[PDB]
RNA sequence: CGCUUCUCGGCCUUUUGGCUAAGAUCAAGUGUAGUAUCUGUUCUUAUCAGUUUAAUAUCUGAUGUCCUCUCGAGGAC
């Protein structure tokens, strides 16, 4: 009857949002808490991390990842400089039928860290194949974007024309983003850059019948030293 | 970014100050306890001036400290107990001018932590035993001998382990020669916590309650518990034995209890207060620090009040049962 | 002990390699860890004498089967 | 220790007699259960060292030959703070292979 | 007894060695001896041992010739094409459904 | 089962010999009571807290101490039932 | 051999060798250990592995071993992994030179299909963290922790228990306002298989540092019929 | 709201059209559709944009966007009518050439401006096929005669080759 | 231009030197604890109520009133 007494007293999902100052913070499953106003609580304080997603899948964690075939694990570059991968191949070749400065100085003077992730990033089972997604900002290209584009892809892509700034030029910019600032049609041509119609123009600046520019402007019209470094 | 750190001038507030021959001979010297910085320091006799024969860190957070000294021995070594798991028995080698650790023997993990002792600290006159009490549920006790060499022995701790008990104050009783006795005020808040209406935060008064050891069997009784009228916050020792009757006074809020068990009963005081003082009327007053005068004649306690008047408290005995307690007006 | 151990699970590994070629098995692979997998059922074999076990079951027939139906269903001067 | 979870230690308070491990044992710390860097010395419980056990290896029950220590890492993290070690179960595998001595041979 | 994975094990051998060298084959399972190997082949695993129920006639001759040989089973199994297990057990199953 | 009562004897035990751990039934007051006593333990102890208190109200350490030592009996209220 | 003092005292002499010549040598040999009688060891090959790491510094092996991690075959990228754990108790403090180059391979221990690579790879995080105690290494400790987290609910004890030493490795090691943050959300949960997980965990946390773990709890707001909020931490001076 | 993405190129990745979709709008809904036999792409797309201006808007900029090099369709989700035009402009392309002439309908190729090969100006002529002979009617309907940027504009059938 | 035969170029098949006594020959450590994978085998019941669970589940139990036909059915209610 107790458990039955909780069941009645128990909280819809809409009031425990609805009461509670955060209400997305607040899942299904909350709702079966002894305390739902603690636990939306402990839920809706900063820098705490959630519980991993996986706690109610009725399969296993990366058993349930199985089927398709992995690639064998690509070492740190540096120690790729080394070359140890060749020297393992040429003997464990003879046998199917390395100097130490080298070394030395790939684990000491040429190691650098890897990319890490910062406190919150848990691992779920796709991660490595999520796709990084939000990035709204236009500047940011690819060199793949690029290549499979035909735009130069490296340090000359900004003098490389994304074929879309011509009708960036032409409707205005993709209009959802106003923000849009595109560098030769509403900041300046880049570094070196030529507005022109040959082969790597950036067209014609967009203009009025004044001399204003009509998105942007075309044409482009402290003391952060660190305090304790190491000389 | 790399960073180096050293200080330029050292701690210089006061915590504990305990009195003592620490150096062998009569001229008597202080050591207080800074923060993190244990140091001795010793008045010259003439002049008055004060010196600072030494200051050492180290490095943990110091949080009660006692002088002791054993029978007829001519030394006083230094109890510390720390934030560390461990208590430590120091020596100050007037020679080399540094304290020399005779002992360390260790009983919990490390830090300000509730039931793992350290906080109170009591020793028992003349000489035989310590105490070091958390402030919950654990207490040890250890014995210390001398050896054949007449060096120094510790024993292995006892207990006397109590649930679901506060502990406010810690002192020895000063017995000669016997069982010694630890008198330790106490509160029981295992009944309140089951209290859904909120009575028993009140109507729930503590007790003091005389733990003892027992050297004959090697271990540690409580021996008999009473409760008190009201909350008080420490405990005098008075000397015992030959010197003055045995027994402790009780330094409650607004009154002053001398307490001793047998057939002794309780005498009471109010503490004189401010003539025509301006304080708001309500807020009580409590004795915040004490300090034992003993002389081969007498004995006779200061102790001080919350504004910072002193008191020249003395008791009037018959011979062995004490009749009354005597306040004066001492200075601020 | 070894030598004759090594040989021994070496000879066995060839031997369904071989094998798993004469049946020109599609569901068949062996991952990266040296174990064997069934594409068809998304299951893990140990040995080599598993994974033929394991290809005359209720689970790999029925797969078989199931895939078999519909493959050929979904097939159009 | 970490390998058997069936068994128990001591636990009560330490006290000041050192501990000792047979040869068969030695070389070991006795919870981290690893061969490494000994750092500090043990301390057994009372009862753990009245009596004829005096001098024996807490683990192997055998006799003394030799001091017993505490891995850096379990002194770092302070698992040396437990009391006695001492383990109050003499535990299956002992027995099992006597047994089965007893009957071979 | 034998498991369905040394089974197969043993179906692959035999088809890629021939059934000549039982001591490679032996050599490859473990806890497998080559005798055991040649037994169990020629015994249940080789595919001309014919697995099914027995004909009127089959028990006809059966119980025919197990009279007129008395408990010489490897000398009938040949002529009714089963294994002496299969001639025999199921020659006792015949003695006990009569009685 | 018998998962629920030796992890139930084991929590009681372990809990009884630590105060304030918890078990998979801790309810919001066992919690906030618990860690309430502690961090009164701590002021009492790290000499220095004790002088952020005594000079941010106007009283002095011996007087400080008593309060504290006063509420750790019930510091959040009475229990909850 | 069926005994221990001869595999410990062959462990012992392979250093010594290594020693006397040069560690490439006896390295290479060791690593040709795929031994299938896994236990009654290989095991005691990685002991010597890492022995040999030891004695010549760790420089040299430890792009060989970094390499055999590819080699497809699961007892020797097993062993792999134990002659890190060795290597990294072993050394103790100098692992503050290798951690940056060992992690992206534990990274791909911990985020695959099994528990014997999952096991393993949390030995070596206990035993790295507790060697680079106080160095400023917390970033990618931080990192490994994020893979790790997510094993807490599993069930097979040797696992179970790998994970929960390397949990309190961390502890030491990034301190336990980390731990603490990872461990709120859940202490109550409507599970009751977590709230197990979740309240042992802070257990262990709670145990140990429970000192520390003063200034770290959240603030939590208090009702009507009780307080719950800690007034003198914020009496501004 | 959704956009129809055809003739896009088989190793174009839907996490690239995305990527692209990115700087246009508010990218809702990247799905390619494919053989679920071959694994490569079909050729086909849908791509749902949460605003239907931001969808038209990358419908009408990412016009024959060479996809792999390849101009892969982007809208929303040969029959000899093609016209000619003399009297073009020098400084125009197909661009802008398209993006007015779709009124009359959807160009079924790459509009083709009769430029020489040494200095690569134009002649003074496009064209470009539509779907329909009605979409060619239209266009010489509303644009022969007619003012062209700076050249006036001259639409007829294109003369088959 | 039709037929037929032959020459060549482009090439989509198998391809160890034999005799001898099948030349001869033919290895598995043990124990204690725990997990994983295969092979195997099985749930269509309708409510309600209960137990239990995070939620199912499970497991537990029973199949509006009267007459009659053969759980169904008709009617007066
Ligand atoms: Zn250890
Ligand atoms: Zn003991
Ligand atoms: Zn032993």
């Amino acid at each position: 009857s107790k458990k039955k007494l909780r069941r009645m007293n128990r909280f819809t999902v809409a009031e425990l949002k609805q009461l509670v100052a955060r209400p997305d913070v607040v899942e299904m499953h909350d709702v079966t808490a002894q305390d739902p106003k603690l636990l939306v609580h402990l839920k809706a304080t900063r820098n705490s991390v959630p519980v991993p997603r996986h706690w109610c899948f009725k399969r296993k964690y990366l058993q349930g990842k199985r089927g398709i075939e992995k690639p064998p694990f690509e070492l740190p570059d540096f120690i790729k400089r080394t070359g140890i991968q060749e020297m393992r191949e040429a003997l464990q070749e003879k046998e199917e039928q390395i100097d130490y400065q080298k070394l030395h100085d790939a684990f000491f003077k040429w190691q650098t860290k890897p990319k890490l992730t910062i406190h919150g990033d848990l691992y779920y089972e796709g991660k490595e194949f999520e796709t990084r997604l939000k990035e709204k900002k236009p500047g940011d290209l690819s060199d793949e974007l690029r290549i499979s584009l035909g735009m130069p892809v490296g340090p000359n892509a900004h003098k490389v024309p994304p074929p879309w700034l011509i009708a960036m030029q032409r409707y205005g910019p993709p209009p959802s983003y106003p923000n849009l600032k595109i560098p030769g049609l509403n900041s300046p041509i880049p570094e070196s850059c030529s507005f022109g119609y040959h082969a790597g123009g950036w067209g014609k600046p967009p203009v009025d019948e004044t001399g204003k520019p009509l998105y942007g402007d075309v044409f482009g019209t402290i003391d952060r030293t660190p305090w304790g470094e190491l000389e | 970014m790399f960073l180096y750190n050293l200080t330029l001038q050292r701690a210089t507030g006061i915590s504990f100050a305990i009195h003592g021959n620490f150096s062998g001979t009569k001229q008597q010297e202080i050591v207080v306890s800074r923060g993190k910085i244990l140091e001795l320091l010793r008045p010259d006799p003439n002049t008055g001036k004060v010196h600072t024969l030494l200051t050492v860190e180290v490095f943990g957070v110091i949080r009660s400290l006692m002088a002791f000294r054993l029978t007829g021995g001519t030394k006083d070594y230094i109890v510390v107990g720390s934030d560390s798991g461990r208590i430590v028995i120091l020596e100050y080698q007037p020679s080399k001018n540094m304290f020399e650790k005779i002992h360390q023997e260790t009983f919990g993990k490390s830090g300000c932590r509730r039931i793992v002792p350290g906080q109170f600290l009591a020793v028992d006159p003349k000489g035989r035993a310590v105490m070091i009490s958390a402030i919950e549920k654990q207490k040890l006790v250890y014995i210390l001998n001398r050896d054949a060499a007449a060096r120094l022995t510790i024993s292995s701790p006892l207990e006397a382990h109590k649930a679901n008990t506060l502990v406010y104050h810690v002192v020895g009783v000063d017995v000669g020669f016997e069982n010694p006795m630890f008198a330790c005020l106490e509160m029981d808040y295992e009944e309140a916590d089951n209290d859904p209406t909120g009575e028993a935060a009140a109507n729930t008064q503590q007790t003091l309650t005389f733990y003892e050891l027992d050297l004959g069997l090697n271990h540690v009784v409580r021996k008999y518990s009473e409760p008190l009228e009201e909350h008080g916050n420490f405990l005098i020792t008075v000397p015992g034995g030959s010197d003055g009757p045995s027994g402790v006074l009780i330094c409650s809020e607004n009154y002053i209890t001398y307490k001793n068990f047998g057939d002794q009963p309780d005498i009471r005081c109010p503490i004189p207060r401010r003539r025509n003082d301006l304080d708001d009327p309500e807020r009580g007053m409590i004795f915040v620090c004490s300090a034992t005068h003993k002389t081969k004649s007498m004995f006779f306690f200061l102790a001080q009040t919350e504004q910072g008047d002193i008191f020249k408290i003395t008791l009037e005995t018959d011979e062995d049962m004490v009749t009354e307690i005597r306040l004066k007006y001492f200075d601020t | 002990s070894s030598e004759s151990n090594r040989d021994r699970r070496e000879r066995l590994r060839q031997l369904a390699l071989e094998t798993i070629d004469i049946n020109k098995d599609p569901y068949f692979m062996k991952n990266h860890l040296g174990s064997y997998e069934c594409k068809l059922c998304l299951t893990l074999h140990n040995n080599e004498g598993s994974y033929l076990a394991h290809t005359q079951g209720k689970k790999h027939q029925t797969n078989l089967a199931r895939r078999a139906a519909k493959e050929a269903k979904e097939a159009p001067v | 220790a970490k390998h058997h979870p069936d068994l128990i230690f001591c636990r009560k308070q330490a006290g000041v007699a050192i501990g000792r491990l047979c040869e068969k044992c030695d070389g070991k710390c006795v919870i981290c259960d690893s061969y490494v860097r000994p750092c500090t010395l043990v301390r057994i419980c009372d009862e753990c060292n009245y009596g004829s056990y005096q001098g024996r290896c807490v683990i192997c029950g055998g006799p003394g030959v030799s001091d017993a220590y505490y891995c850096k890492e379990c002194t770092i993290q302070e698992k040396d703070r437990d009391g006695c070690p001492k383990i109050v179960n003499l535990g299956s595998s002992k027995t099992d292979l006597f047994y089965e001595r007893k009957k071979y041979g | 007894v034998w498991r369905n994975t040394e089974d197969e094990i043993l179906k692959a051998a035999v088809m890629k060695y021939g059934k000549n060298q039982w001591s490679r084959i032996a050599s490859l399972l473990h806890r497998k001896s080559a005798k055991q190997c040649k037994a169990r082949w020629y015994e249940w695993l080789d595919p001309s041992i014919k697995k099914t129920e027995w004909s009127r006639e089959e028990e006809e001759k059966l119980l025919h010739l197990a009279k007129l040989m008395p408990t010489q089973w490897r000398t009938i199994a040949p002529i009714i094409g089963r294994t002496a297990a299969q001639c025999l057990e199921h020659y006792e199953f015949l003695l006990d459904k009569a009685a | 089962m018998t998962d629920r009562y030796t992890i139930h004897s084991q929590l009681e035990h372990l809990q009884s010999k630590y105060i304030g751990t918890g078990h998979a039934d801790t309810t919001k007051w066992e919690w906030l009571v618990n860690q309430h006593r502690d961090s009164y333990c701590s002021y009492m102890g790290h000499f220095d807290l004790l002088n952020y208190f005594a000079i941010a109200e106007n009283e002095s350490k011996a007087r400080v101490r008593f309060n504290l030592m006063e509420k750790m009996l019930q510091p959040c209220g009475p229990p909850a039932d | 051999a069926h005994k221990k003092a001869i595999r410990r005292a062959t462990v012992n002499t392979f250093g010594y060798i290594a020693k006397a010549i040069g560690p490439h040598d006896v390295l290479a040999t060791l690593l040709n250990n795929l031994k299938v009688q896994e236990r009654q060891n290989r095991v005691c090959t990685t002991v010597a592995i890492a022995i040999v790491a030891e004695t010549c510094s760790p420089f040299t092996v430890l792009p060989a071993l970094m390499n055999e991690y590819r080699v497809p075959e699961l007892n020797v990228q097993n062993g792999v992994l134990k002659s890190l754990s060795f290597l990294f108790e072993y050394i103790g403090e100098m692992g503050k030179d290798y951690i940056y180059a060992v992690t992206p391979l534990l990274e791909d221990a911990l985020m695959d299909r099994d528990l014997v690579h999952r096991q393993t790879a949390s030995a070596v995080v206990q035993h790295m963290s507790l060697g680079v105690y106080g160095f400023g290494c917390e970033d990618s400790l931080n990192h490994l922790l994020n893979y790790v987290w997510p094993n807490v609910f599993e069930t097979s004890p040797h696992v179970i228990q790998a994970v929960m030493g390397a949990l309190e490795g961390l502890r030491v090691a990034i301190g336990p306002c980390r731990m603490l943050q990872y461990c709120l959300q859940g202490l109550f949960h409507p599970a009751r298989k977590v709230r197990d997980v979740y309240w042992k965990i802070y257990n262990s946390i709670y145990i140990g540092s429970q000192d520390a773990l003063i200034a770290h709890y959240p603030r939590i707001y208090n009702d009507d019929k009780n307080t719950y909020i800690r007034y003198e931490l914020d009496y501004i001076l | 709201a959704t956009v129809y993405v055809g003739g896009l190129d088989e190793k174009v990745s839907e996490p690239l059209l995305w990527e692209l979709f990115l700087q246009a709008g508010p990218v809702v809904n990247t799905h390619m559709p494919k053989d679920r036999v071959t694994g490569q792409h079909q050729g086909y797309g849908f791509v749902e944009f949460l605003s239907e201006e931001d969808a038209d808007y990358a419908i009408k900029i990412m016009n024959m966007i060479k996809l792999y090099g390849k101009p892969i369709r982007v809208n929303k989700a040969d029959v000899g009518a093609n016209i000619f035009i003399g009297n073009l402009d020098p400084e125009i392309d197909e661009k802008l050439l398209y993006d007015t002439f779709s009124a009359f309908g959807v160009i079924l190729q790459t509009p083709k401006i009769m430029r020489d090969p040494d200095t690569g100006n134009s002649k003074g002529y496009a064209f470009i096929n539509f779907a329909s002979f009605d979409a060619s009617d239209a266009a010489i309907e509303a644009m022969n005669g007619q003012y062209l940027c700076n050249r006036p504009i001259t639409v007829s059938y294109a003369f088959k080759k």
